[PDB]
């Protein structure tokens, strides 16, 4: 019950298989709006997105999906855990720089496993996430609506 | 009304 299966590629940092699963507002038709590989182009304070979050809902034109990464392997996990970690370490969300047309966002937030879910996304509309759990990386994605 | 993406810095 995966919506997709790629690879996350931070250029020199982390290459590596995950699936993602839904958390929010995530159905499966968002399978078409991924590339086979996200490229991760930068980085950005959680502030600034989170202030752009409600702006996006204030206009009522884009749907806010959550999505949950998960490694496939052994191998991806050390590169997710790398990943984390450059994100976790720096207070900072990654920033997907090849979005598909439908898609106007995407962002790569760490969550801690004992990390409270940053309150924009609550509360979700889908599974949402469980409370024992591992470090993620949760997929924020601002998709067209109309 | 379309809020623009924020800035953000390139790696």
């Amino acid at each position: 019950n995966f919506i997709w299966k790629g690879f996350i590629n931070m250029p020199s940092v982390a290459k590596f298989v995950t699936k993602a699963y839904p958390v929010s507002g995530s159905p499966e038709y968002l399978t078409e709006d991924l590339p086979d590989s996200i490229q991760v182009g930068g980085r950005i304070s959680p502030q600034t997105v989170w202030d752009y979050v409600e702006k996006i809902k204030a206009s009522g034109t884009k749907e806010i999906c959550v999505v949950r990464f998960t490694p496939v392997t052994e191998e991806d996990q050390i590169s997710y855990t790398l990943l984390f970690a450059y994100f976790s370490s720096r207070k900072r969300y990654g920033v997907a720089a090849n979005n598909m047309k439908q898609v106007k966002d995407m962002y790569l937030i760490p969550l801690g496993a004992t990390d409270k879910i940053p309150h924009p996304l609550v509360p979700f509309d889908g599974p949402g996430l469980e409370l024992h759990r591992p470090n993620l990386l949760l997929g924020l994605i601002i998709r067209q609506k109309l | 009304y379309s809020p623009t993406s924020p800035s953000y810095s390139p790696t």
